[PDB]
């Protein structure tokens, strides 16, 4: 379709993105520490 | 109407606003890439890692 410039909902959705990949990390790392558990009792 | 011989010599000539020293900007090497590339490019570097 200037001075166009951002707002605080479109860094929002650069903030919500950030969080949801660390969280992603996080959780994957729950995971390997689940199986871990599992392992070391074996 | 009437002269005298001149009291002052002139010709026609061409006014320009002389320069424009434009001192570059510190975080001027950034400028290729507009800034939507580089905050997109940080957020396809978290995800790709």
């Amino acid at each position: 379709d200037n001075s166009y410039s951002y707002g605080w909902s479109f860094y929002f959705g650069a903030l919500s993105f950030i969080i949801a990949e660390m969280v992603g990390v996080l959780a994957v790392h729950m995971f390997i520490d689940r199986h871990k558990q599992l392992r070391a009792t074996a | 109407i009437d002269f005298s011989k001149p009291f002052m010599s002139l010709g026609i000539s061409i006014m320009i606003k002389k320069p424009q020293k434009s001192k570059p900007g510190v975080f001027s090497f950034l400028d290729p890439l507009a800034y939507e590339i580089w905050m997109c490019i940080v957020f396809a570097y978290i995800g790709v890692s």
